[PDB]
């Protein structure tokens, strides 16, 4: 029966056809399953099948299905099926998860202990927040001042790094709310890079290439140390590090500030 | 040469005046302070604790001079020596003694005593159960750190390896600290942990139980869908426990609409009144 | 000021404005001969007069109008005063600004979560007790309006005056006050921008509501790391302090009586079951009724009424499988102690620490014997004519006094109804009610003219969802009844 | 779009890395059209957000008052900045190329 | 001017003028708008 369920469920959810019973069917798996793969295929297939979301009659089904899979993406023990389901939750049902009851659910799932869900939930509920600010706007600024605190008091590289992780998909998802705190946030940055294991760095460079990226001409007055500490990293470059996305900061910001000759000679080696 | 006597005659003086000694602190306390950065040897280890007398006495005023204490609780702070059971007692007092505005000078204390929760070699961990002890103590101080200051605390009991007193303190003091904060959203971080470490120790079912008891009381009704996921676990050694199953009748079965999910703090004001 | 031949007769910035006067400058001086022995008397009286004046104003179009000219218009004075530190002037204002909005004042306090409760909507209120608006009056407050497209011109004009604050930058000074003053205004100020953002998301339309939420001010500075200290913890105070407000907007208010929370508890019952778990055998059972340290002695005020409704709730406990002694034991001490002639459940007055609980527990321990029905029929029977007995004695079926009036009115014996309540809802229960002389009795006593809060309890307590004879006594009541 | 520009990126890298290795006005004749090759992005985003549309008209000013001046050049570089700009609209470029 | 903004059409007529209104029904206190 393992090996049948398994299967029907996989090809359910991988070939196409032209169905609407057997979702509401799917209630009696997962709610009693014990067996690992035969929840997470069956939240496969579920996630996926029912994109359609329109008639002014089948609103019931979708509704209940997505209070099942996010309770049970919510609660199960293995991380494994957390990681998997929130991943299904991509912008696909965007508009619709607009309910209350799924961003409380949301807050609830958005503190845990490993990362990825970390950075999956974060990034969802960026994606979530600029058509529905009263719920999440509070929220979002704890956060917001949470992260700061341990960027600027952790005295661990772990923590630094990981709230570097979250800023940058905080910027990516979020194009507007950020603007109005971008003065802080660029301050200590930059502080930190010139601080007297190098993936911190890598991340506070992606990070704030994308701050270049959300920001024109706003960055008129850190330009400067911005260009000496890069080519510094560039010219004599120490260790054959992550170059590429150097690189690709280094470019990101004149074609975002409008600044465009004057470094070829007030920074003379620039071009050999 | 003659510091010792000097100084406990200084504290006699200070306990024999009362409350009326404040207006000699200024030409007192720098003075002192220079002293110590610049004394040496373990005589030191002497200094802090009668400095720790001092700070016992005067409440309030001596708020401007305390700033650079801090860098110097920074500074003479090794990592591993018998020299922190007394920095840890310097704390206590100064929790004891502040009260209240002690939220300011918190952050800066807050690394080195991360560190200790993983670089220590105390016999038992002794030194960890000492500063948890003194942190059940913060009270209204910790309201914007949990955050950081939570998954230390969690990991410690999450390791299997750590001496079985050592987990029954972290227990403990996770435990007990909820009768003054806001513990609501921060559900999922404890749930897990505590059905993970639940079935690995048989001695440590009684107090994780009672501590999960006890935090699902700040959680109102939103606890209502976790119950099947600890269901299974709660009775696959046919154990039963009383204030967590009269919670959950009162939770599953309606008690009232009127009394469900009221913030934390406002029942510890109305049971203060 | 409407009328151009009317404006004609007035100058332009010395005569309207006037009256704010007392609040713009530090040392007004209104009378010239003046008796020395009062000095802040006349304050704390000019005060008053100009903040009444000063709502007046804000009512008609023409004050809102001149008072907010483009030019250098009062009211931007009077918003530039509100960030200086005077330590009475920024707790005259922020009266003027809760009276304006018509919101409920916070009791003076130190501390925030105090105050919080203290402007609670559930908050209780006088005109609900049992003798003046027993339940009509509290359910005009906590239950919400039926109006689903109605205008409420009152909210268009609070989202006028709202803007007209907007754009004078009132948060600016708002956020000043909250950080650099003391903490008896500090409070006030949090509470006054926390309502107000509420009210934002509620009434403002979505352009000129979609920037004001970010905070932008109040944010910059709470992550400064150049400023003191004691600006960036305090203002990280006052945001936690919001969300806590905001949450506990997102509450809801909810009931204090317990009329009103059963009702309303049979009406989502009803309309969930329109739309579509231990066992516990024994073991358990004997180690907490062991526990319920009830069989020592019957003597009240000794026994863990929590672990009793636990076992008085629990699914699968229902004496119908389950005939054990010490059951009967219990079950006998409960229904002797709630007995009306036991003269123990109903001479415990009011007003005692733990009664509610015990009015919750008692309807409990009736829903448990309306579970348990074949085997358990006598218990309700004695108990429920008992019930009727007591009634029957103190609505006047003796010539004796038929004077009992303060015997309700400060017992719980008031409370019995609610059993029947319970009893009223349940199709098994309409069928008990019945066996016993209760609705005969009940249209017996609506016959009597003398005394009247027994129909206000009464009218309070029946179930109406099922036709039966309920309904006609009602019909009765509205029909033949005092004024 | 992109696609096709980033092809023609290693399609001009091959040339200009054997053509880089003598002199750098040597490798001009390349530069110039890998500075063609990359303002197309910028002709992207002054389609697409009509917001940044005056810092990167700003900005073509001041990018191109510094290359070579010789009408051949100035003639394509105009050309496929005059992709979305009317000849109306900037006066002030043209009327220095007429010069 | 209010009055005439209940309805969606009445709305786009008064955008096309710089008038703002509010363009959720009080069924719900927390409306998303699409």
């Amino acid at each position: 029966d393992v090996g049948s369920i398994t299967l029907a469920l996989r090809t359910l959810g991988s070939f196409e056809f032209e169905l609407t019973q057997f979702v509401r069917h799917c209630a009696d798996h997962f709610l009693n399953s014990e067996h690992k793969e035969i929840r997470m295929e069956a939240a496969r297939t579920c996630s996926r099948l029912l994109t359609p979301s329109v008639s002014q009659t089948a609103v019931q089904v979708v509704a209940d299905v997505l209070s099942k899979l996010l309770v049970v993406g919510i609660t199960d023990p293995d991380p494994d099926i957390r990681y998997c389901v929130l991943a299904s939750l991509d912008e696909r049902f965007d508009a619709h998860l607009a309910q209350a009851e799924n961003l409380q659910a949301l807050f609830v799932a958005l503190n845990d202990q490993v990362f990825e869900i970390r950075e999956l939930a974060i990034c969802t509920v960026g994606r979530l927040s600029s058509m529905n600010p009263a719920f999440v706007m509070p929220f979002l600024r704890k956060m917001l001042i949470q992260i700061l605190t341990e960027l600027e008091h952790s005295g661990i590289g772990r923590i630094k790094e990981q709230s570097a992780r979250m800023l940058g998909h905080l910027v990516s998802n979020a194009p507007r709310l950020i603007r109005p705190y971008m003065e802080p946030i660029l301050k200590a940055l930059i502080l930190k890079l010139k601080d007297p294991n190098p993936g911190v760095i890598n991340n506070v460079l992606a990070t704030i290439g994308e701050l270049a990226q959300v920001s024109g001409l706003e960055m008129r007055k850190w330009v400067d140390e911005l260009f000496i500490i890069i080519m510094d990293m560039l010219q004599d470059s120490s260790l054959l590090a992550k170059r590429q996305v150097a690189l690709w900061t280094l470019g990101q910001l004149v074609a975002s500030t409008g600044y465009v000759v004057e470094p070829y000679r007030k920074y003379p080696t620039l071009l050999e | 040469h003659h510091h010792t006597m000097v100084v406990q005659a200084i504290t006699f003086i200070f306990k024999s005046l009362g409350l009326k000694c404040v207006q000699f602190l200024p030409q007192v306390m720098p003075t002192f302070l220079n002293v110590i950065r610049v004394c040496d040897g373990a005589i030191r280890e002497f200094l802090f604790q009668q400095l720790g007398m001092l700070v016992s006495f005067v409440k309030s005023h001596i708020r401007p001079y305390m700033d650079e204490i801090v860098t110097l609780m920074r500074e003479f702070w090794v990592m591993n020596t018998s020299i922190q059971s007394t920095i840890i007692l310097l704390i206590e007092q100064i929790v004891v003694a502040l009260g209240g505005e002690f939220k300011l000078y918190l952050p800066q204390l807050i690394p080195h005593m991360l560190r200790v929760f993983m670089h220590d070699n105390s016999p038992g961990r002794i030194v960890s159960i000492k500063l948890l002890a003194a942190i059940q103590l913060f009270g209204a101080n910790l309201d914007d750190y949990l955050h950081l200051l939570l998954p230390p605390i969690v990991k410690l009991f999450d390791a299997p390896e750590a001496p079985l007193p050592s987990r029954k303190a972290a227990l403990e003091t996770v435990d007990r600290l909820t009768e003054s904060l806001d513990f609501t959203d921060y559900a999922s971080r404890i749930i897990h942990p505590i059905v993970r470490t639940l079935d690995q120790s048989p001695e440590l079912r009684s107090t994780a139980m009672d501590t999960l008891s006890s935090l699902v009381f700040q959680l109102g009704k939103k606890y209502q869908i976790f119950i099947p996921m600890v269901n299974k676990v709660l009775v696959r050694h046919r154990i039963n426990h009383q204030r967590y199953d009269v919670l959950i009748c009162r939770i599953v079965k309606g008690y009232t609409l009127a009394d469900e999910e009221e913030d934390p703090l406002i029942y510890q004001h109305r049971m203060l009144r | 000021l409407n009328h151009p031949k009317t404006r004609q007769y007035v100058r332009a910035d010395v005569e309207l404005e006037r009256i704010l006067a007392p609040y713009t400058d530090f040392h007004y001086r209104h009378s010239p001969d003046t008796a020395e022995g009062q000095l802040k008397e006349d304050r704390e009286a000019r005060f008053l007069a100009s903040k009444m004046g000063i709502i007046a104003t804000f009512r008609s179009w023409a004050g809102i109008i001149n008072l907010c000219k483009p030019g250098n218009s009062g009211i931007q004075s009077l918003i530039g005063v509100l960030c200086i530190p005077n330590m009475e002037i920024r707790r005259g204002l922020l009266e003027v600004l809760y009276d304006i909005f018509r919101l409920p004042l916070p009791v003076v306090t130190e501390e925030f979560i105090e105050a919080l409760l203290s402007v609670d909507p559930g908050r209780f209120q006088d005109s609900w007790r049992l003798s003046d608006g027993f339940v009509a009056a509290e359910a005009k407050t906590i239950l919400p309006h039926r109006a689903r497209s109605r205008p409420d011109l009152m909210d268009n004009y609070l989202a006028l005056i709202l803007s007209a604050f907007i754009r004078n930058g009132l948060l600016e000074g708002l956020v000043e006050v909250i950080t650099n003053s003391d903490d008896h205004i500090s409070v006030r100020a949090t509470i006054l921008l926390g309502e107000l953002l509420h009210m934002a998301n509620t009434i403002l339309p979505h352009s000129h509501s979609h920037h004001l939420h970010c905070l932008p001010t109040l944010m910059n500075m709470a992550a400064s790391f150049d400023i003191p200290k004691e600006k960036r913890l305090r203002a990280s105070a006052a945001l936690n302090c919001l969300k806590r407000f905001h949450e506990m907007k997102k509450r809801g208010p909810k009931p204090y009586s317990l009329h009103l929370d059963h009702i309303i508890q049979k009406a989502i019952a009803t309309h969930q079951k329109r739309d579509q778990i231990l066992k516990d055998t024994e073991e358990a059972l004997l180690i907490n009724l062991r526990d319920s340290q009830v069989l020592q002695h019957k003597e009240n005020l000794e026994w863990n009424w929590n672990l009793i409704g636990t076992i008085l709730k629990w699914p699968n406990v229902n004496l119908r499988n389950y005939k054990d002694e010490q059951l009967h034991r219990f079950v006998r001490r409960l229904l002797y102690f709630y007995k009306p002639s036991s003269k123990l459940y109903a001479n415990l007055d009011l007003d005692f620490a733990k009664a509610k609980q015990l009015t919750v527990v008692g309807c409990q321990f009736t829903e448990f014997l309306l579970e348990s029905e074949e085997d358990g029929q006598g218990y309700l029977e004695d108990l429920v004519k008992d019930i009727v007995q007591w009634l029957n004695a103190s609505s006047g079926m003796k010539p004796e006094r038929s004077l009992q009036n303060n015997g309700l009115l400060t017992t719980l014996s008031q409370h019995y109804f609610l059993f029947i309540g319970t009893l009223s809802c349940h199709p098994h229960g309409v069928k008990m009610l019945e066996k016993c002389s209760v609705f005969q009795c009940l249209l017996n006593l609506c016959s009597l003219k003398n005394q009247d809060h027994l129909l206000k309890l009464t009218v309070s307590s029946l179930d109406y969802s099922r036709d039966g004879l309920a309904r006609v006594i009602l019909s009765k009541i509205l029909t033949a009844a005092t004024d | 779009a992109q696609q096709c520009i980033d092809k023609a990126r290693d399609l001009l890298d091959a040339e200009l890395t054997a053509m880089a290795g003598e002199s750098y006005s040597r490798a001009y004749g390349a530069m110039v059209s890998c500075h063609m090759l990359s303002e197309l992005e910028e002709v992207i985003q002054y389609k697409l957000v009509p917001e940044r549309r005056e810092i990167i008209r700003q900005i073509w000013w001041e990018r191109l008052q510094g290359c070579q001046r010789i009408v051949e050049d100035w003639q394509k570089i105009l050309m496929v900045r005059s992709l979305v700009v009317s000849p109306h609209e900037d006066m002030r470029t043209w009327l220095k190329y007429a010069s | 001017l209010g009055l005439i903004a209940k309805t969606k059409q009445g709305c786009d007529i008064l955008k096309c003028h710089n008038w703002d209104a509010v363009r959720h029904s009080r069924k719900h206190l927390w409306p998303v708008v699409p």
